[PDB]
């Protein structure tokens, strides 16, 4: 899903529970709420452990 | 032959100065983003190369 033209707070995403499996590939993690991000995309899904 | 030392010193500058704006096995040839876009742990692991 294409997510544009907004504000994203990475602090209350990263906040709001502990994800069991959380991990930022390219970039440090911390430093989103400083950023700026051109057409970012959300995979959703389920999987298993 | 006077043209000429000026002319390879010049090749040479541009050389120079042009190779830079190369990734040589990084994900990015300009350091600061590197910097800012990864922590040190990893980072040095770019910058180093
Ligand atoms: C729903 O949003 C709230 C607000 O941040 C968050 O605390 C909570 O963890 C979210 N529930 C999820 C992601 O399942």
């Amino acid at each position: 899903k294409r997510i544009s033209n907004c504000v994203a707070d990475y602090s209350v995403l990263y906040n709001s529970t502990s994800f069991s499996t959380f991990k930022c590939y390219g970039v440090s993690a911390t430093k989103l709420n400083d950023l700026c991000f051109s057409n970012v995309y959300a995979d959703s899904f389920v999987v298993k452990g | 032959k006077l043209q000429d030392v000026v002319n390879q010193n010049a090749q040479a500058l541009n050389t120079l100065v042009k190779q830079l704006s190369s990734n040589f096995g990084a994900i990015s040839s300009v350091l600061n983003d590197i910097l800012s876009r990864l922590d040190p742990p990893e980072a040095e692991v770019q910058i180093d190369r």
